[PDB]
């Protein structure tokens, strides 16, 4: 309403780095990461339960929406549709699960120590969507799995489907081998800039009246980080149907 | 950095792999074997006819 | 110097025009096709919302760089 | 520091609003999927 | 030099560019829908405002922006 | 010195260049729905005389700013 | 220096492409208009003059700041 | 000082344009309703020439506008 | 300096993109109309080229600009 | 020197209004293709949103540069 | 110093933008012709050309200058 | 090496020893003449080629005019007619058409300022003739308020004279320039057409500008 | 010093806006061919990659001359 | 002096602006026309491929300018 203090400062970063670094070189982001991921590991748990064909019970959420990650996927093609289908749900509810926790209380101020000093206070959150390594491996990931499925299926296909596509005069490929390598590198820099800008969005606009500015920010960062979620699990099978195709 | 990207590349793989294995694989079968059960249901309605 | 400043200014105002103009075609294809087969209406109404939530994503980026280069 | 309390403050109010927004859609929609998996199994029972 | 003049021209008037172009193929939709069948009325009107106020809040900005390096 | 001239050049501009276009897009589809049927014409007059009200608002904001960095 | 001369060339040159187009975009929405329904060319006439004014009251003050520039 | 004959180039640069878009815009819709309706003419063709006029105005503006700065 | 030949530059490039669209939208009107209606050739290539007369004219509005500061 | 932050501004503003109009025009066939035929329409839907990716990454490009040129 | 090569580069992006997006409007218009009907295709194909060639003569307008400021 | 210059003279000053432009109409003018000779003398009932000219060209124009405006293009024809066979030919004649502009020991700015006064003198003459007070027509009369700019398209009218002169003197150089730049670097045209479309380019304007003097009669008509 | 920079900037931010409303229009169109006859999808989205590949073709090549004065 | 990087940026983003929306329009019509006459490939796609050439031979003069800069 009137925000008569609070607006202490603003301070961003690339990004944060963590503790365990002697045993192994740990940083933020790989505590975020085991985080979402043990939450993802504890939430099949619950979904799966007695497993006994029960509704409702909280799994009927988990269930409908793997049905309808499967009907997308399935809508989309149909050729690795069953097998393909583990690898899209692995990028489905983790890069969700990287965009939710940034409007947790202090998702910016976590670890931090202390505006007093600040010495080693690093912020240990480093939310995993929030940090290039994370988005860089996974479109790495994504990219070598569209190659080997191509490669698998039409062999041929995939290197005719550039170098043989028109062989007389001009051809699609090269032009189309580099637009799909800079896909990979694409969707990495994608996953990169979402939630890092949903981060320092939080940060600096929040710092100036924070009272009612990130409450819809931060719910249009949440429809963002839903949505660029779904927009990498989709186009994921969208590249390897046009690999196939 | 290049190691701190190949040790979350590869702490991904494994958590995306034990899903697959656990959750998806049987989350996906549970839904399937409800939606063939009542296919089956359909069909056995037929067989009553 | 007032560069940052021109910097800060070109940014805002280089961000805003793009969503600014491409939620104008957004909304008027949603009201075109309310007045041919408004049974999308739901439809409609999530792709209309999600296409801006891109388009004001782009001018948030905008807007948040702007205020570093402020800051 | 302040900013913490800003960002606990903001979500409290995020979820509060989150929570009379559609969560009672949300709820229907969960009750619907429920009702067709029930239905399903009504129609193995009916059938068999 | 004045950079602070030209930086807050430069704000103002590329904020305030977009609305315009919006605004117009964003009614110009909607008024020819409404031209097809009436029907639609005060339903397309709700469409129509909360689409404008999105590229007011643009607006804003570009006036907030130069008023804060105007004071 | 010349700053604030150039400045004030700028943001005219810059403001009239985007209501243009949006009150010729407003005209073109209030004219061409009109067009399509009479009977709804004081309704196509009042979203009219609310594009131009919105339009010029813009045009305002850009001329008043160049009016008072002109003092 | 020059820089005035350079604050009229803006005038002059920006805020005139947008209502220079804006113009034609009332006009030929306004001939596809009658040439669909002729009958309708009284009220085409009342609107095309109005439309064309407003865009040549942004493009005039375009034009008049410019001459004030002149000085 | 070469930056007054920038300031002109620039001048005549976005001078002659308005029209450019405004007469490929004006005679696709002067074409099109002819081609709709053929039996109509002359009342369209006045209406053309009126709009090219108008939008030529500004591209005349320009022009004259350079030659007072370059003479 | 080189300042003129930016300006030349600046002249002759300027002044192109309005046309260049134009040239572009005079005769896909064109066409479109040809197709719709091929009795009415004469009359819609009459109604092509007063527009070519008119957006050439404009293109060489800022040849000649281009060669006269170049000179 | 401050020009680093004039790069950054200028970058992220063309990037900005590079996939503005791009994801607008999208999302608006999007909708009208779905109000032809809500039959089809998840295939459309499935099509659209590589478009929109493509876009996306493009903008994405735009912001990361300047991000670079800050670090 | 560098400015001429400036001067060229300007040159050429400038004349370079028009007859890009002119040619694409002409083929487009042409395309959106013959689909209508295949049978007019020879006239529309000749009007096409004469549209390339209309905007390959603005490209050279603005490429010859690239030349010219070399020598 | 580009070594492209400017022929700007004086049409009110007395002609140059050189007269360039002079010496490139004189050219046209004797090839036009030859062929107007050939054509004639050499005309039979059925002619093919001499009278193909004609009938693909002057009565091409004719029918062109009379479908645009008829009755009127009778009482212009001869404007249209001189705009036609001219400027055309001569571009072609410096086309480079065996010595472009080299081995010397249209473009013209005041030739092409003449033939839109010469246009503009047809307007003064023929246009609004069967009015008298067509040109104070629709420009600051009591309908003024919905007119005021009709003095300026009356000045635009006057403007499109000049940026007629301005297209026949543009364009017809530029080609000149282009030309010169293929011979400085990449010579023998370019890997395109550059003589074909040059050629090309130049007739079309010709046919632009005759058009262009056509439409504006027919405007001052109405 | 920053001009490296704002070099940077400027080839990816107007390498990259051509091509943004390019995959626009390309997807745009393709989606309305789809809705209105889907049968011959096949071919539309074969094309529309051709297409897209070839506007993406300006896109890299203005990202890799960017990376090329950035390194 | 390091002018000729910011001009090898400004050629080759500036010269791609332009084609890429030629390359997104000329393929709207044609995935268009194919939505209306598929088997039309044989002459429809030599049409655009033709205009194809055109847009990129344009751009890759641009390209060859950024080349001249190595040069």
């Amino acid at each position: 309403f009137f925000l008569y203090t609070g607006p202490p400062h603003v301070e961003v970063a690339a990004e944060v780095i963590f503790d365990g670094i002697p045993g192994f070189p740990i940083t933020n982001s790989f505590v975020v990461a085991i985080i979402i991921d043990i939450f993802v590991i504890a939430l099949a748990v619950a979904a799966t339960r007695n497993l006994q064909m029960v509704p409702r019970g909280l799994q009927n959420v988990m269930e409908f929406i793997l049905e309808s990650l499967y009907n997308l996927f399935r809508n989309i093609n149909a050729k690795y549709v069953a097998t393909a289908f583990p690898l899209v749900a692995t990028i489905f509810l983790f890069v969700l699960f990287g965009n939710w926790f940034g409007l947790l209380p202090g998702v910016g101020s976590i670890g931090v120590c202390c505006a007093a000093q600040g010495k080693k206070l690093v912020p240990l959150f480093r939310a995993p969507a929030a940090d290039l390594n994370f988005t860089f491996a996974i479109a790495v990931i994504s990219f070598v799995f569209i190659e080997y499925w191509g490669f698998r299926a039409l062999g041929p296909g995939y290197l005719k489907k550039f170098f043989n596509t028109n062989g007389i005069m001009s051809f699609v490929g090269i032009i189309e081998f580099i637009s799909e390598l800079v896909k990979p590198f694409a969707l990495a820099f994608r996953l990169f800039g979402n939630i890092f800008a949903g981060e320092v969005l939080l940060v600096v606009m929040a710092f100036l009246v924070p009272l009612l500015l990130p409450l819809p920010f931060y719910g249009f960062e949440v429809f963002v980080g839903f949505i660029q979620a779904l927009i990498f699990a989709l186009l994921t099978y969208a590249f390897l149907n046009i690999a196939v195709t | 950095n290049p190691t701190l990207f190949i040790a979350q590349l590869i702490n991904f793989l494994l958590l995306i792999f034990i899903l697959r294995a656990l959750l998806y694989r049987p989350v996906m079968n549970l839904l399937n074997e409800r939606t063939r059960r009542i296919e089956e249901s359909v069909r056995d309605a037929e067989k009553v006819r | 110097e007032g560069l940052n400043l021109v910097a800060t200014a070109l940014a805002v105002g280089l961000g805003a025009i793009g969503p600014g103009v491409g939620i104008g075609i957004i909304v008027s294809g949603a009201v075109q096709a309310i007045g041919r087969n408004p049974e999308i209406e739901n439809r409609v109404v999530t792709y209309m919302f999600i296409g801006i939530a891109f388009t004001e994503a782009l001018a948030i980026f905008g807007l948040v760089i702007a205020f570093l280069i402020g800051f």
